[PDB]
RNA sequence: AGCUAAAUAUUGGCGAGAGACCGAUAGCGAACAAGUAGAGUGAUCGAAAGAUGAAAAGAACUUUGAAAAGAGAGUUAAAUAGUACGUGAAAUUGCUGAAAGGGAAGCAUUGGAAAUCAGUCUUACCUGGGUGAGAUCAGUAGUCUCUCGAGACUAUGCA
RNA sequence: UUUCAAUGGCCCGUCUUGAAACACGGACCAAGGAGUCUAGCAUCUAUGCGAGUGUUUGGGUGAUGAAAACCCAUCCGCGAA
RNA sequence: AGAGCAUAGCUGUUGGGACCCGAAAGAUGGUGAACCAUCUAGUAGCUGGUUC
RNA sequence: UUGAGAAGCUCAGACGAGUAGGCAGGCGUGGAGGUUUGUGACGAAGCCUUGGGCGUGAGCCUGGGUCGAACAGCCUCUAGUGCAGAUCUUGGUGGAAGUAGC
RNA sequence: UCUAGCGAAACCACAGCCUGGGGAACGGGCCAGGCAA
RNA sequence: AAAACUUUCAGCAACGGAUCUCUUGGCUCUCGCAUCGAUGAAGAACGCAGCGAAAUGCGAUACGUAAUGUGAAUUG
């Protein structure tokens, strides 16, 4: 009896292994996209020196203040004060 | 070469570095010490004062006042080099300020002292829009 | 040199010879010197030729970058795309939504705030449930959204976001690094809920015009100048800058202009790279690849695909 | 039967903190005057044999599973029969290829992984 | 397995042989395969370098470029080949080097040697 | 008075094969310029010292500096490999952030606070029907390996 | 984890001394660093054989390391008296 | 109406450089009272140390 | 009733200071024969880290960051195998100290 | 004497207000105390 | 009470060169063999390279010639 008891455990055991195979196959459950030390590192690298050779801030500013020379707003935004409008004027002119 | 400061990336920031330079490692801690976060300009008027005996280098750390002129005769080409790096830049010369400077112990062959100078910017823009 | 296997005198023998190759650096430098403050002409050729490297320069030859002079094709073939609607005379108004990855943390949802801070009109739903990327968007198709943008995060960290154009354009998948919060950003600023203005900058090739193209139609066509919030979407060596910014113009000598604006970071700051463009809905298999990168490929810096 | 343990911090070393050079791992002072070692008020205990846990708790993490380690995908399928008390914990050197090959084998089988989401990332 | 005493099988005495070895030994440790149609058509499978000699890389970064063999650089084991360059930092080209076991020989240097040394290993033109 | 092979010895010399041997403070005093530098009138004594990378591709060029060097910039898979070059520990020192700081500190218990991680899961089970299915089922037909029937299948119908 | 609050706790090792007192040794960190190798004797246990017992001086042999393994002639040692 | 013999281990003991470190040596032979090299692992009841 | 690693499982009771010393079971290092049809460029070994665990403990397993070419669990074999001291050997490094001073 | 410039060795468990008592010194740590900035 | 100074902890940079991986080296055992010099040995010194720092090599026939081979490289 001990050696039909295991064996119809192992049945129970298996029969649940194969409702929960299935299960997950119906579940479009996500993939596991692993990682990688030399790709992670590299591209860690290649980045910190183009943010470097990015000049964020000069070239936000730089076409920036071209984009208020070519004047996409109106007659005159509300951004803008007269004290420097005033240089604007003279510049445009 | 990787520095110490978070900020000195091209934003705002010039560097500048001095491996095994050939001073006393206390004497160059003082000076540092005492010139961060002032002005550029005010600095290197402050170690014409120095020079000049006008001011002293308070001495803390390792002690009062003293009046060394071979640190700060490394310092002054530090900082040249310093503001001739933010030209080549091209930032705002007139707002510049000591951000960082740090004096490391070198090698024991005299003591020698690495010395590491950031310049950057001070800025705030208003919000409105209320 | 390294024929001689002793260390004390291969250190020697470089020491000399990295003195004697400065020493004559030097004389030579000197003699350029001293004949170029002779005749300056000799110092203008000079500058005018001796131009440094740089990997934008030294940048590998690819044909679909686009020329400066607009060519009709492109723009036949872009006036009736999936977001002409945004670009014609419809105008239309994007709405988006933002979403998770599923049983997502509090650290998304205190950095989609911020991204919810930088996308005014711009809901966001928690995801819940067995329901996929593929069933929301076909609900937000008849619901009134636009784009769709997800934020996956696991371990904790937020690291891919993957946004599809509702109801049948394409889908990008990039992935997030060096997202910093608006605490974590010196001299950090409160943001409003002015509309603000989007800037893009190098986007020179073809597939890049499309993913700058897809970002424009994420943002409301009118800005709020008097807010003056700045929105940059900026592309150096196929790394998307994020950021954001309030700038108020200031009297700058150093600018030839005159005028130049102080900046101050709002938050939010991220990296993105796009690692595929999708067409359809987004489906990882049975999805047809716009473009999906060789990491191999990659590895020549000289080379770029946005 | 929970997971009740006698106690959580660990035996250090006598005088292991003031000096470098002493490590921290418990070791026994045989010290002839050693007071410490005595027993005195104010010192540090000492590991006793009465300091062992349950016979029936001992190996368990505190959610009740014993950690049981899986090299490969191999070691994962032996585990069909005991997931409800052991947890099949990924050995450390297991490339993310076969890592994935161990969890997605063990979330069918039913077993649970105790280092799930090392070295690898989830795409939607 | 090797059965001779006079063969040896230590990696310090072996690797001391390799990098111990002068130029007539050298010549030998530089070999390089035949293609596949030309192999038959002499019935031999390997033969050493030469000058002059057209081949065609089969693996490194350098893989399927073809030419021939400017000069022989032994007391490296490396081979030089024409227009397998690499720019240096002042615009010249540094040529790299390939390694004599993984180029494939398409067209040899027909010298009076070489083909005494085709019929001698029981081949012919 | 005399000679005489072989069996035997062998920390040297000419080579050779191996090792449950040491793995750069070890093994030789010497993995390298090793009895070498260097010390001593002299006889003698006597060290320290291995590793960039696949490739030198060893950093053009611009710029500051009297130079030395620095900053841009470049190469590289990577410069968190830049010749003070593999990994880069501890002691030790400098900068920054944090809290704490009436002649110590120190640790132990008990908490609190700040800062931070542990792990989250209704979902499955059972039952009811319909709808299409399949087979280990056919009041069914064949092949293969075994030992009638036990497997793996190929048709065909889906009761 | 840092810190605080309340309660506490005379520097460790050696040596000395009943005990201390002591006198010593200790600026800090890393690495190195001390019952080992062998012949003889006796004991306990394990194994093989048992009025026996023990191949390895040596010889035979070993084609795939052949310095291993495998095999036994003439003595001999220790027992038996 | 013999119970040993042989191998391996353990602990013990006696030698051997004999757990490690430390006492002026002495002798032989050299170098210019001095100094050098070896015999030498010369000698200890003693000293300090002897590791999860 | 499945509870035969009979070296297992199970039941009951009392007990627990410790030097010299006696006995027993274990943890760890280098290498050796067997083994895991073991791990490893999708990252070995190592290293740091207020990540998580395991063991009374010696110790162990794992996450992250660096890292770049090897390594390990199990059964036995084996030894130049475990350190806080020895005015210990070697290297490094501080306070003293910018002091004595030159 | 000051200012520059060049710059050790010794020593080092760790410290450092005492008051008394604390039996074996105890004060350099223990308890009562004051002090303690 | 903040700064300064003092203290702990963390980040970062120096400093140092342990750890880990190897390794044209050491040590150990076995094995084969018999070979210096008045025909100038061992040793020493001075020389010698298209240029060598050591280092090897070589002797005014100098980092060697003749001869036998191999057959196209030396390589800073």
């Amino acid at each position: 009896g001990r050696q039909i008891h295991r064996c119809k455990q192992r049945l129970t055991r298996l029969t649940q292994y194969l409702l929960k195979a299935r299960r997950l196959a119906l579940k479009h459950q996500p993939a596991l996209i692993p990682i990688k030390p030399k790709q992670a590192h590299r591209e860690a690298s290649r980045e910190r020196k183009a943010l470097i050779a990015a000049k964020l801030e000069k070239n936000i500013e730089k076409e920036l203040v071209k984009r208020l020379k070519s004047g996409v707003y109106g007659d005159q935004p509300l951004n803008v004060n007269e004290e420097i409008w005033n240089k604007v004027l003279a510049a445009r002119e | 070469v990787r520095y110490s400061a978070s900020p000195a990336l091209e934003t705002k920031c010039a560097k500048a570095r001095g491996a095994y330079l050939r001073t006393h490692f206390k004497n160059s801690r003082e000076v540092a010490f005492t010139i961060n976060g002032m002005s550029l300009k005010k600095a290197f008027i402050f170690l014409d004062n120095v020079k000049e005996h006008k001011q002293a280098v308070p001495f803390r750390r390792f002690n009062q006042a003293r009046w060394p002129v071979k640190s700060v005769k490394f310092f002054y080409d530090l900082l040249k080099n310093a503001e001739a790096n933010a030209e080549a830049k091209g930032l705002d010369m007139d707002k510049l300020i000591i951000k960082h400077v740090q004096v490391n112990a070198a090698p024991k062959q005299s003591s020698p002292s690495h010395i590491e100078i950031i310049v950057a910017e001070e800025e705030e823009a208003v919000p409105k829009a209320n | 040199m390294g024929k001689i296997k002793n260390k004390i005198v291969r250190q020697q023998q470089y020491m000399k010879a990295l003195h004697q190759k400065n020493k004559d650096k030097l004389e030579r430098r000197k003699e350029r010197a001293k004949e170029e403050e002779k005749d300056p002409e000799k110092k203008r050729l000079r500058l005018s030729e001796n131009i440094p490297a740089t990997i934008e320069s030294k940048r590998v030859y690819d044909e679909t970058i686009i020329e400066d002079k607009p060519d009709e094709e492109l723009q036949a073939e872009l006036k009736d795309d999936e977001f002409s609607a945004y670009f014609s005379e419809e105008r239309k108004v994007p709405k988006l939504l933002v979403t998770t990855s599923k049983r997502a943390s509090r650290k998304c949802y205190d950095f989609a705030s911020e991204l919810l801070d930088c996308f005014p009109n711009a809901e966001f739903r928690k995801r819940t449930g067995d329901i996929e990327v593929h069933e929301i968007a076909e609900a937000a198709a008849k619901r009134g959204y636009t784009d769709l943008l997800v934020l996956n995060e696991d371990r904790k960290k937020t690291n891919a976001l993957t946004l599809v154009h509702l109801p049948n354009g394409p889908s990008f998948y990039f992935t997030l690094s060096n997202l910093q919060t608006a605490k974590e950003i010196s001299n950090h600023g409160r943001s409003t809920g002015h509309i603000p203005e989007l800037i893009i900058n190098n986007f020179s090739t073809r597939l890049g015009m499309t993913v700058a193209r897809a970002f424009q139609s994420l943002f409301i066509q009118t800005p709020q100048i008097q807010g003056r919030q700045v929105v940059t979407i900026h592309c150096q060596r196929d790394f998307l800058f994020f950021r954001r910014h309030r700038y108020a113009f200031r009297e700058k000598s150093n600018m030839p202009d005159g005028i130049g604006t102080g900046l101050q970071e709002l938050g939010p700051r991220f990296t993105m790279r796009l690692r595929m463009v999708q067409k359809g809905v987004w489906d990882r298999k049975e999805g047809e690849v716009f473009f999906e990168s060789n990491a191999g490929e990659e590895s020549d810096r000289r080379k770029f695909w946005l | 039967v929970n997971i009740i343990k006698k106690r959580t911090k660990p035996f250090k070393r006598h005088q292991s903190d003031r000096f470098k050079r002493v490590g921290e791992s418990w070791r026994k002072p045989r010290g002839i005057d050693s007071c410490v070692r005595r027993r005195f008020r104010g010192t540090i205990s000492m590991p006793k044999i009465g300091y062992g846990n349950n016979k029936k708790t001992r190996y368990c993490m505190p959610n009740g599973l014993k950690a049981f380690l899986v090299r490969n995908v191999s070691d994962v399928e032996l585990l069909l029969m005991h997931n409800k008390t052991y947890a099949a914990e990924i050995a450390g050197n297991v490339s993310a290829r076969k890592r994935v090959e161990i969890v997605e084998k063990a979330r069918a089988l039913g077993v649970k992984v105790t280092n799930a989401g090392a070295k690898v990332r989830s795409q939607e | 397995m090797k059965f001779s005493r006079d063969v040896t099988s230590s990696r310090r005495k072996q690797r001391k042989a390799h990098f111990g070895a002068p130029s007539s030994v050298r010549r030998v440790l530089m070999s390089a395969p035949l293609s596949k149609e030309l192999r038959e058509q002499y019935k031999i499978r390997s033969l050493p370098v030469r000058r002059d000699d057209q081949i065609t890389v089969i693996r490194g970064s350098n893989k399927g470029r073809e030419g021939k063999i400017t000069s022989v650089y032994r007391k490296k084991f490396l081979l030089l080949i024409e227009r397998v360059t690499r720019e240096k930092a002042n615009g010249a080209s540094a040529p790299v080097g390939i390694d004599a076991s993984k180029v494939v020989i398409t067209k040899l240097h027909l010298d009076k040697d070489r083909k005494d040394l085709i019929v001698r290993k029981g081949g012919k033109v």
